[PDB]
């Protein structure tokens, strides 16, 4: 099981940017993804969760950004993408790529710089 | 929708991963209420809710689906399950009934007790890390995760809420994997949050490519918004059948509309309700269902040791129960020691001796039958659930409770054996002592295993109270120490000649003057019929008589039925 | 549910048992689990239902409970332990973490 | 018209009830809602006056002006109970005339009959006057009925307040509709009525007059339907269309006791719908009418009820009647008290079947274990006479006995009065079958003997077993503590199989408080007195089995025997001295 981060960079206020997780060594089809991001003096804050084909491909957000985040998945590459929309404002973090929550945060990736 | 809680999690992590189960019911007509012309078909991932009168008496419409029933038998229609006919071995197989009434021990956690039943319906081919892993999952599929440790227990007990306890008999319903999933009035008696909670969660639990069956007399608001499939029953016959959200748009179509700030369920149940003026009423509902139909492994071994390892778990937590027989042991010890206290100046006589060891013989035996009886009527419903389950076969579950009941039955015999030896100044050494307790263990183990047979042979709890104690009194009376055991012509001589009292008296008096000679041993051994049989010839006896009780008592659990 | 881990900060040498507090709001019944964020980012978890361990972890890793208060042992410290610890819950929805702990050398 | 008024009741002994506040006037019917810790059921025990006693009721009731003190709320306030305690064995007509009696003190029973004639033509009770109550699976009245005749019972005595605790729990929807339609044709006869519903239905919203929501004792909102709604428009909660108003209104002021942050949202929830409805205009308009009403001065005296207090011997003479004829109509009752005693001797004899003369082979050992056999089973089954057919006639009397009928002492000594006679033949009847068939000294002196010292332990043990059903509620817990009881007593103050003689000092004073002993020394004089015995070997006579049991009770079976009739008394004004603390302590 690897998790590699990709899509980190400089971007303006209101902008658009999109992060991708590839996940490899494992079936990409029978295990959910999560987003958690890390601020740089604040703690762990989980962001959202893509569920598994049992779930129809559901998603699911926090509180904080409902209705502006977007992530989806790619079943014919198994890469994992974040659509963030109004980032640079409080959303710059170090966000990682997780694969499972309920069974204990396992297998973290390398996180990226937004 | 908006006033109820919101802050939960929409993830399945427990789907039934298989082909898409069916349950289709072609023209069903009961007959002892008044089914008639009972036709559905349901199919896995929606969620059929049975509004109305769901019943024919004293067994559901869901009973008589599964194919149980306390009324008639007789059928006058086809059901076909998955595309087959019906059966018990496919209904056993394939199909999940969660009854009203919980089977829950107190004594035990929610970990505990889904480990228990996940061992019992999981095959030996599945490790301990599988049967965790489904475990877990079936605790994270129902949200409990928050009170995996806490207790169970029902009523007069901490445990914890009704709505928790629901879940943990949904869990170990849905442990080994069911298609189809049955449950009668799982909303009764929880609050209208909780009933929320539960109905959303069986919606969940439905949307897994499931298929979840609810009966509900008077449904909520919230309840019936939140229904993907309804079917009116009213006096057995269908009115409509579809989705909860049409029926409005049905029911002002066919030209019935529904008032302004009126539940739809509720009004069309009394609308149609049967009360010169029942017959008024049943034309009503007769004419809307007659346009309704125009419109359209693991073992035998592994299952005894699960159970008696539930058994013991469910036995050593038990701390009143435990506290009271030991008080009231403590208490008859103390009372048999004092009454006949030999120590000091006067000594005892030999009726004086001969009273105490008859009333140490059956005095017990009395508050032995009330407790086994009411440590049987406590479980005769979980019992008579988990046969008609399918778990096992009642087989190795007679073994499981003899040796279960075996610690808790030896630890009173010893605190009803230790204070009373020694206070009433007995024949002194070890060998008559060991042998006057192995005597009085024997003896109340042969009462236990009557009282087992009494209430596995009754169904009634008064009934059952009443055998037992005529038998009592029939052995009482048998003994060698009220009617001399000289006058018995026919019947009590054969009475006395099965009564485990009238043996413990006789090995009593024959153990305690052994050789004696006291002053006013062999005289009276002699006009009496004490010395026809010697001490190991009672013991044969009594373990025969023991014998022959769990005989009965197993063929009372193989073919009686424990119907609560 | 909020994780309040204690202490924010510790420092210790080579060889001594040092041991991490996290105490939950609520009861979560030993759903815990235990993450190390390397100084390089990679993270990786150490023991999960703060009782069993993962794979490829060494065996110096302990994981205790106390009533409502879990406690992460780790004896014989080497010099890679230079690393943040956080505490999660993941028994009630949402997953909430803790405060960190920052452990040098 | 009359008109009830309540100004800031409130119960703490922990704060049930916060300032409640109600108005109700005549011709008008108010419901209560609320969840199960709303405290609906205190508040109409305070209104009510009966739980005022356990802890302190704050607030004052107006009631047509005038104020009631804390002992003027049973005699004008009614309460129906929700259980239905009603005699099976009994009719409606009796039933009524039996409670017109016990409430009403005329003279003939002409207007007796004739007003329990005018309360049944009101609720349509006449199909029914000559049909025994029963149970409604067993084939007697339905429900519904009992429920009609527990209103008429209650209405007998003319009230004009009536308060009802849960009146369509437990039933069916229709017998639901009905009797709150009879609530409201009552309340609308120049009545008033406060009921409260666990969850009512969709059709009884337009039916009430005022509908009034607790939660955990402070009063919600209070007034017209239609003002309801407008308010809970107005305060911005529209009610969707086809949502059973009444299912959202209570959850939307209720507590979700599931997690700490729902139910704090709740709480918050409630506290800013009980802030608006304090400052809107309905509860000010509520004020002004329960102010100018207080001091208004027009209103006619506070109606009373019509009952006056009777004499304690008629009470008496009333409840020994009904008891009787509850004891008739119900055939297995009888049965059993007269067949219990005779189903024993007969499995004795079943056993025994005769006694012979040979002290080697039963001359002695018959003859006690028959005594003790005895001994020990006429308290077994007066016990068991009791537990079966007293704690109905309890449960009867404890609800009677709030409403001021009479009280629960007179009622023990009713049940006593009638059930001496019965035992009384029973144990004659069973005497005569089974004394002279196992021929102990036939004689007419030691038949009358042994009949008398069969019969007083009998109605020792089933007063025993009255003074602890009066004690402990669970009849399970009775029956237990009266065998072991029972047991005890046979087992040392017996002087059979013990030898008193012998036996310690703490023994030997307890003995001398149970009548076992004396019924032992008894059975031993009338007995072993006048037959010998041969061998063909201790004994000869019965005299030196006399002197070891019992040495001086050939000269003190007289005081014995008074001793034996005089412990009667004790155990009466012991069960008296029960009820009247157990009248008390619930």
């Amino acid at each position: 099981v690897k998790l590699v981060e990709s899509g980190g960079g400089l971007v303006q206020p209101g902008g658009s940017l999109r992060l991708s997780c590839a996940t490899s060594g494992f079936t990409f089809s029978e295990f959910f993804m999560e987003w958690v991001r890390q601020p740089p003096g604040k703690r762990l804050e989980w962001v959202a969760v893509s569920r598994n084909e049992a779930n129809d491909y559901t998603t699911d957000y926090s509180a904080s950004v409902k209705g502006r985040f977007i992530v989806s998945r790619d079943t014919s590459q198994n890469i994992l993408y974040l659509q963030m929309n109004a980032l640079r404002a409080e959303d710059t973090a170090i966000y990682y790529c997780a694969r499972d929550a309920w069974m204990g945060f396992d297998y973290w990736g390398q996180g990226t710089t937004v | 929708d908006r006033l109820f809680s919101s802050e939960s999690d929409n993830s399945l992590y427990f789907t039934y991963s298989g082909q898409p189960n069916t349950l289709e019911v072609r023209d069903l007509n009961y007959q002892v209420l008044g089914i008639q012309n009972l036709s559905f078909k349901v199919r896995s991932g929606q969620m059929l809710a049975i509004i109305g009168s769901s019943g024919c008496g004293r067994a559901s419409l869901l009973d008589v689906i599964t194919g149980r029933g306390h009324g008639g038998k007789i059928k006058s229609g086809q059901i076909w399950i998955n595309g087959q006919p019906s059966s018990p071995q496919l209904v056993r197989k394939c199909v999940a009934h969660v009854r009203q009434h919980n089977q829950l021990l107190p004594n035990l956690t929610v970990r505990e007790t889904l480990a228990f039943i996940a061992q019992m319906r999981l095959p030996r081919t599945f490790s301990q890390a599988q049967r965790d892993k489904r475990v877990e999952d079936v605790i994270a599929e129902l949200r409990l995760r928050q009170c995996a440790d806490t207790r169970v227990g029902n009523m007069y007990v901490r445990g914890l809420s009704g709505g928790e306890r629901r879940r943990v008999s949904i869990g170990v319903q849905l442990l080994w994997n069911p298609g189809i999933l049955i449950l009668d009035e799982p909303t009764s008696g929880l609050d209208s949050f909780t009933a929320h909670n539960l109905v959303k969660t069986l919606s969940r639990l439905a949307k897994g490519n499931r298929l979840v069956l609810i009966s509900l007399h008077q449904p909520r608001s919230d309840i019936f918004r939140l229904f993907d499939l309804v079917l009116l029953m009213t006096s057995g016959t269908p009115i409509y059948l579809g989705a909860a959200q049409h029926m409005v748009q049905y029911f002002t179509a066919i030209g019935y509309p529904c008032p302004r700030y009126s539940n739809p369920a509720d009004f069309y149940v009394d609308l149609t309700s049967i009360d010169e003026q029942e017959l008024a009423t049943r034309e009503k509902a007769q004419s809307l269902a007659a346009l309704f139909l125009e419109k359209v492994m693991p073992g035998a071994v592994q299952q005894f040791t699960t159970l008696i390892r539930r058994q013991i778990s469910n036995d050593f937590r038990d701390l009143p129960t435990l506290l009271e027989h030991g008080a009231e042991a403590c208490l008859m010890s103390m009372t048999i020691g004092f009454l006949y206290f030999g120590h000091g100046s006067i000594q005892l006589s030999f009726m004086d001796t001969a009273a105490l060891l008859f009333m140490i013989g059956a005095l017990i035996p009395f508050n032995v039958i009330l407790d086994v009886i009411s440590k049987c009527y406590s479980e005769r419903a979980m019992l008579y659930y988990e046969l008609e389950d399918g778990l096992y076969t009642t087989g190795p579950y007679f073994f499981a409770k003899i040796l279960g009941e075996l610690p808790e039955h030896c630890a009173y015999i010893i605190i009803y054996g230790m204070p009373t030896y020694w206070l009433a100044n007995l024949r002194p050494g070890l060998q008559p002592f060991l042998l006057h307790f192995l005597l009085v263990w024997l003896v109340v183990f042969c009462c236990r295993i009557m009282a087992l047979a009494a209430a596995a042979l009754l169904p009634t709890f008064h009934m059952a109270s009443f055998f037992s104690n005529a038998l009592y009194n029939s052995f009482y009376l048998a003994g060698g120490f009220m009617i001399n055991l000289s006058s018995l012509w026919t019947v009590p001589a054969w009475i006395s000649k099965v009564s485990f009292l009238r043996w413990c008296f006789e090995g009593l008096m024959k153990i305690q003057f052994s050789r004696r000679t006291y002053k006013m041993g062999d005289k009276i051994l002699s006009v009496m019929e004490l010395d026809s049989y010697p001490l190991y010839a009672i013991y044969l006896i009594v373990i025969g008589l023991s014998g022959g009780f769990m005989v009965l008592y197993y063929v009372s659990l193989r073919f009686i039925k424990q119907k609560p | 549910i909020q994780m309040t881990q204690s202490p924010s900060s510790l420092s210790a040498s080579l060889g001594e048992r040092v041991s991490l507090t996290c105490r939950a709001s609520q009861e979560i019944s030993g759903y815990l689990s235990w993450l190390q964020q390397k100084p390089d980012g990679t993270i990786q978890r150490l023991i999960y239902a703060a009782f069993s361990l993962d794979s490829g972890v060494p065996k110096r890793f302990s994981g205790s409970r106390s009533g409502s208060d879990y406690s992460l042992t780790i004896s014989s410290l080497e010099s890679e332990d230079l690393a943040h610890y956080y505490c999660l819950q993941y028994a009630s929805y949402p997953c909430t973490f803790g405060g960190g702990t920052k452990l040098e050398i | 018209p009359h008109s009830l008024g309540i100004l800031h009741a409130s119960y703490s002994v922990r704060q049930i009830l916060k300032d409640v506040s109600l108005y109700v006037e005549s011709g008008q019917i108010m419901c209560i809602l609320g969840s199960s810790g709303s405290g609906k059921t205190t508040l109409l025990d305070a209104m009510s006056g009966r739980l005022g006693r356990a802890g302190t009721f704050l607030g004052e009731v107006y009631v047509n002006g005038r104020a009631l003190r804390r002992e003027q709320f049973q005699d004008c306030f009614s309460y129906v109970l929700q259980s239905d305690t009603l005699l099976s064995s009994l009719t409606v007509r009796e039933t009524l005339h039996y409670t017109a009696l016990l409430a009403i003190r005329r003279g003939n029973p002409g207007s007796f009959q004739k007003k329990v004639e005018a309360v049944m033509a009101e609720l349509s009770l006449s199909h029914v006057a000559d049909r025994l109550i029963g149970n409604y699976s067993l084939g007697g009245i339905s429900t519904g009925e009992r429920r009609r005749v527990s209103i008429a019972a209650q209405l007998l005595q003319d009230p004009k307040v009536m308060l009802f605790d849960e009146p369509t729990t437990g039933l069916d929807c229709m017998t639901a509709n009905q009797i709150v339609v009879l609530l409201v044709e009552l309340a609308r006869r120049n009545r008033i009525v406060v009921l409260t519903i666990h969850q009512p239905r969709s059709e009884l919203f337009q039916l009430f007059d005022k509908i009034a929501i607790l939660s955990f004792g402070e009063l919600i909102f209070c007034g017209t339907p239609a003002e309801m709604l407008d308010f809970f428009n107005d305060c911005g909660y529209p009610c969707p269309e086809h949502s059973n108003p009444f299912d959202f209104y209570m959850d939307l002021t209720s507590v979700d006791t599931q997690s700490k942050e729902r139910e704090i949202e709740t709480s918050k929830r409630v506290q800013m719908i009980e802030s608006a409805y304090k400052k809107s205009a309905i509860c000010h308009k509520t004020l002004k009418n329960i102010e100018r009403m207080k001091h208004l001065k027009t209103l006619p005296m506070v109606p009373f009820k019509t009952k006056d207090s009777p004499g304690v011997f008629s009470k008496l003479g009333v409840l020994l009647r009904r008891v009787t004829r509850n004891l008739v109509r119900n055939k297995l009752a009888v049965i059993t008290r007269l067949l219990q005693n005779l189903i024993m001797g007969l499995f004795l004899l079943f056993f025994v079947l005769r006694v012979r003369s040979n002290v080697l082979k039963g001359a002695i050992q018959d003859r006690v274990g028959l005594l003790y056999q005895f001994v020990g089973a006429t308290p077994y089954t007066g016990m068991l006479n009791a537990v079966n057919l007293f704690p109905v006639l309890r449960a009867v009397s404890d609800q009677e006995s709030q409403d001021g009928l009479y009280q629960k002492w007179q009622m023990m000594l009713a049940y006593a009065l009638h059930v001496l006679p019965f035992s009384v033949v029973a144990t004659m009847i069973f005497s005569s079958v089974c004394y002279w068939t196992l021929g102990l000294h036939p004689e007419v002196a030691r038949f009358g003997y042994f009949s008398a010292a069969l019969l007083a332990p009998h109605l020792i043990g089933e007063f025993l077993t009255l003074v602890l059903l009066g004690i402990v509620q669970n009849p399970n817990i009775v029956n237990s503590v009266v065998a072991l009881l029972s047991i005890a007593g046979v087992l040392v103050g017996s002087g059979f199989l013990r030898n008193i003689q012998e036996m310690p000092i703490p023994f030997k004073i307890i003995s001398y408080f149970t009548f076992q002993k004396y019924c032992s020394e008894i059975l031993v004089v009338n007995e072993f007195y006048g037959l010998n015995f041969t061998c063909g070997c201790a004994f000869t006579q019965g005299i030196q089995f006399i002197e070891k049991t019992c040495p001086g009770a050939t000269s003190r079976f007289t005081m014995n025997f008074l001793i034996l009739y005089s412990f009667i008394p004790a155990l009466v004004i012991l069960g008296i001295v029960v009820f009247k603390i157990r009248d008390h302590l619930i």
